[PDB]
């Protein structure tokens, strides 16, 4: 409307609104395809809420970047980035805030730029996609999972969405919206699985015997619907099936610890490389890890079994390394693993 | 080799030099105490182990000024005698740490709305060698510090 | 126009700006400053505060696509830590007359420490950096704050220890300024609060919003083993100066705070021994000079400047006739003093090395 | 002028004189919304209208200058109240010696006034740093050439609260 | 390989080991220690901490049914 007189106005235009209920540990990058026709030619653009997103895209589209963001902002969601697939390796290295790389219906170009920023060490977690066609069941599961990396920083999340306006949500965005509601209420150390994402339904119905072939190895991480907890993601594993870096909780837990410690220790850079500074470093970490332990994130009912921090002149580094300007800490800390299998054993004996 | 212009920048300030601007006039005082900034504390504990510690609301300062008895008129007496059941000319007090000559203010303490609540006459004693010193207490609402 | 002795009211004033006091960071901004009264056109004037700039120089200077940026660069100087701030108005670049007379006018004023010419033109600074390059290796204690263009040294000052380059241009609400006017501010802020032995490389830049180029780690990894000293952007903090190296690749003069500690100690010892000039060149005078240096170096050690634990590991002063001199050197009227110091180097690399085995 | 009296007593000078109901008088003419919409820009006729409910209020709070600073009769009369009450307090500090102890006593007589004005809702900021500033110095606001003329230059900046003039309702039949 | 002046992160480190100070118990372990640089092959070297052992001597030494036990 156009405001002229100081009264009260009445309009009946079609509007929408979503409130931001964000979490700091989930700032995603939504990758879109370079061969797209209905985007602004800016390669990197920043959207803080739903109101700023509908200024640049005033009409409801059907393309995979629009349904990913419309499903993002309706579950809280904070600031987020639209970067085209040929620039996602640059945007992670420039904007310093990104924790998630959400492949919004994108493959084989996000994948080769995912493995670039992981080998450079940018503490991100990727959310990939399953096939848009239906997996048959005679599929030979190693042949389905051959386009994906083997890094512990990613998960696949197969079944595509069929959002209530008819459009198709990429299943990375279904996983990215359950991460937001998990990190706010339960924390980054809790699994994003049993959180109910709303407004979207899976395109296909998946049984238990189908997921049992894919739960090992490279971990498709199904999106299933249940009477009760409706349309949750079902599975919490990564692309590496090791005893260390299985379980998306314990990977995203250390990425939150590694980023928040280096945010606190950047204010101690260019201090004199001396023994009073090393005491001030290891007490800035013990103060962080104690408050993190007492809110349930670490696994141990004593501080000795939960974390250790140590630094010394002949403990972690030598005099040849002091003279180079290096300060070597080493920190070890234990995470909580989720309960993935519940076995009931019934009998007719008392 | 400290070159006393650096003493005015780097050394602490003593207490024995202060001017007291009481309302619109400066009155010479001997002592000045009680210009504190105090808060209360609100606490909350639950069963999971979370302790929440918060600053409460700041309470009123109680300020003590004391000066001697002079042969003229008692200016602290006509300000405590003019009370009518809740009515008092409330004044703003400034206590400034001052230069030796009095031409520089170093750090000053501002008092917003002060009014007298007591005025203690001196204790007369025939075996004493002291000055008749009145001691007035003031009730205020905030104390601020400006540093210049 | 004040004639009535009451109280006057104006309604569209600008907010005033505070100035600090420092003795180790006094710069000489060579830019396109436009004077009001034209007698201070080719000389160096002292600008003690922002109020002194608005009276002597034109501070508005309305633009015409060109934009005047010399008055904007000084407001960002006093917002980041002010100073006595000498200025040299130099209008166009190619006038080799006033640029040849520039290093002789700097020596006439006693107290310039930093140079830091704040001009957005590229060929303007190259004419200034080439005219000042011969005065940096003459033991006078100056320190140039150069600015990179696309990620390298401006080549008029290649590898001297008196030069600190700062790469990213910094944008102001958007005109892009070279960062030397801001970094000259944060030297005076750091030296007043921490001393010259502290690395000036975690100060958040006040004023400005964003840099012109957001620099990654991988291009800083090829720049920081030169003295490039990138202005980085951190999301929680803002714009942080990030890097404290000089152009010299030697192990001795690699860092800015080690270099400017020796430049500031040599400057203050020199100001202390000038009363002892034209004294009788005898052994009584040599001990009066040794104690005046030993009293200065002791009060640097006890405030944390020198890297020692005993005060015989921090410094030494030596003077004598069998030591440091010969009898032929006293007869020609000179005394020779050997002073040594030991500075501490900053920690610029922190390696974390996580694990989950215990 | 009669709605200004009832506004300044109960709500203060920083509140708009608009929705105060003046009694005993009725407007001679009836004014619609579409008539006032042509005049609300520019030089601002400021209608006097009657409403069932709040009866016969003035409707509009703008001045003759439509700028971002000096629109809105509240924020003009707010500074005129501040400018008069500060100079009523600083007339008792005229003919004091033009020295640095007097400048400290001036800027604390203003900070005491502006703090009590801020805590009664007149200024716009939920901290004293965003609500007002007062500064005076020997090379901050005035120079030594101006000290010798007898001048004492303060500079004070303070933020006011703007009223809500347009309320847009957006109805829909979707839940 | 540290060149950026920030903070670096590694993820598969081993926990460091503390060393005490004593003057009455200084031993000379004669065992099958495998050096890295071969100048300290027939001489006696001082190993002030476990960090000094990992730099001078090979501390992994992968086995082949025989098992290296001098580093353990």
């Amino acid at each position: 409307v156009t405001t002229t007189y100081p009264g009260v106005y009445l309009s009946e235009d079609a509007v929408s609104s979503f409130s931001v209920n964000s979490a700091a540990t989930a700032v995603p990058l939504f990758a879109y395809d370079s061969e797209n026709t209905n985007t602004i030619n800016k390669p990197i653009q920043v959207f803080r809420n739903w109101a700023e997103f509908t200024v640049e895209y005033p009409t409801p589209l059907e393309d995979a970047f629009y349904t990913s963001l419309s499903l993002w902002f309706m579950h809280g969601g904070g600031k987020c980035y639209l970067v085209n697939e040929a620039n996602i390796a640059d945007a992670v290295a420039q904007y310093d805030d990104i924790t998630l790389i959400v492949a919004a219906g994108t493959d084989t170009t996000t994948y080769t730029a995912f493995t670039t920023v992981v080998g450079q060490g940018y503490r991100i977690f990727g959310l990939f996609d399953g096939p848009k066609e239906k997996i048959a069941g005679t599929a030979k599961p190693d042949e389905v999972m051959e386009e994906y990396p083997t890094s512990p920083f990613g998960a696949v999340f197969y079944p595509w969405g069929t959002l209530a306006s008819g459009a198709a949500v990429p299943p990375s965005a279904i996983a990215a919206a359950s991460i937001t509601q998990t990190d706010r209420t339960r924390g980054v150390w809790k699994a994003p699985a049993n959180q109910a994402v709303n407004g979207v339904t899976p395109a296909f119905a998946v049984s238990d015997d189908f997921q049992g072939k894919y739960n090992q190895g490279k971990a498709l991480n199904m999106i299933r619907t249940f009477s009760g907890q409706g349309t949750v993601v079902w599975g919490a594993r990564t692309l590496e099936d090791s005893d260390n870096w299985r379980y998306i909780p314990v990977r995203r837990l250390f990425n939150a610890v590694e980023r928040d410690i280096q945010k606190s220790l950047n204010k101690l850079v260019f201090e004199p490389n001396s023994q009073p500074t090393w005491q001030r470093v290891k007490a800035a970490v013990d103060s962080y890890l104690h408050s993190l332990w007492q809110q349930g994130a670490l696994a141990g009912n004593t501080p000795a079994d939960a974390w250790f921090v140590q630094v010394g002149k002949d403990l972690t580094m030598t005099q040849e390394e002091i003279n180079q300007g290096k300060m070597i800490i080493k920190i070890g800390l234990a995470a909580v693993r989720p309960a993935e299998f519940i076995i009931l054993q019934f009998s007719q004996d008392i | 080799a400290i070159t006393a212009d650096d003493i005015a920048v780097q050394y602490p300030i003593p207490t024995y030099r202060f001017i007291v601007t009481l309302g619109d006039e400066q009155v010479p005082f001997t002592s000045a105490s009680g210009l504190d900034i105090n808060f209360d504390t609100i606490e909350y504990r639950d069963g999971t182990g979370n302790w929440f510690k918060m600053p409460g609301q700041r309470q009123a300062p109680n300020i003590t000024l004391s000066k001697g008895v002079f042969p003229g008129k008692n200016a602290m007496y006509e300000w405590i005698n003019a009370i009518q059941l809740n009515q008092v000319e409330k004044k703003d007090i400034m206590i400034s740490l001052t230069n030796e000559a009095g031409t520089e203010v170093l750090v000053s303490w501002n008092v917003s709305n002060a009014f007298p609540t007591s005025l203690t006459s001196p204790s007369f004693d025939a075996t004493s060698n002291e000055i008749a010193v009145q001691q007035i207490t003031l009730m205020a609402d905030r104390v601020t510090i400006q540093t210049a | 126009v004040t004639s009535v002795p009451g109280v006057y009211i104006e309604e569209d004033a600008s907010p005033a700006m505070s100035v600090s006091a420092s003795a180790t960071a006094v710069p000489l901004f060579v830019a396109r400053f436009t004077p009001l009264k034209p007698e201070l056109a080719g000389v160096i004037t002292r600008i003690g505060s922002w109020l002194d700039y608005t009276i002597l120089f034109d501070s508005n200077v309305p633009s015409s696509v060109v934009d005047p940026t010399a008055s904007v660069a000084l407001r960002l100087y006093f917002q980041n830590g002010g100073g006595p701030c000498y200025l040299y108005p130099l209008e166009k670049a190619d006038d080799n007359g006033p640029l040849a007379a520039l290093p002789d006018l700097i020596d006439e004023v006693g107290e310039i420490t930093l140079l830091a010419s704040p001009d957005p033109d590229e060929t303007y600074r190259t004419a200034v950096y080439g005219a000042l390059a011969a005065s940096l290796d003459q033991h006078k204690g100056y320190f140039l704050l150069a600015d990179s263009v696309n990620g390298d040294a401006p080549s008029a000052v290649g590898g001297s220890a008196q030069v600190a380059v700062y790469y990213p241009n910094v944008e102001v609400p958007p005109l892009s300024l070279p960062p030397s006017a801001l970094i000259a501010g944060v030297y005076g802020k750091t030296d007043g609060e921490r001393g010259v032995w502290k690395a000036p490389a975690n100060v958040v830049l006040n004023g400005v919003s964003d840099v012109s180029v957001r620099v990654t780690n991988e291009q800083q990894a090829e720049l920081n083993p030169k003295g490039i000293n990138v202005i980085r952007h951190f999301s929680d903090r803002g714009l942080v100066v990030w890097g404290s190296r000089t152009q010299k690749d030697d192990d001795d003069w690699r860092y800015i705070p080690v270099r400017r500690l020796f430049d500031a100690a040599e400057r203050d010892i020199k100001k202390a021994l000038q009363p002892m000039v034209f004294e009788p060149n005898s052994q009584l005078t040599w001990k009066r000079v040794q104690t005046a240096i030993d009293n200065y170096l002791y009060r640097l050690w006890q405030q944390g400047a020198l890297a020692g634990n005993k005060a015989e590991e921090a410094y030494f002063v030596r003077v004598g006739k069998g030591i440091t001199m010969t009898q032929d050197e006293i007869n020609q009227g000179k005394m020779i003093i050997q002073v040594g110091m030991a500075a501490v180097r900053p920690a610029e690399f922190i390696i974390l090395k996580f694990t989950q085995d215990m």
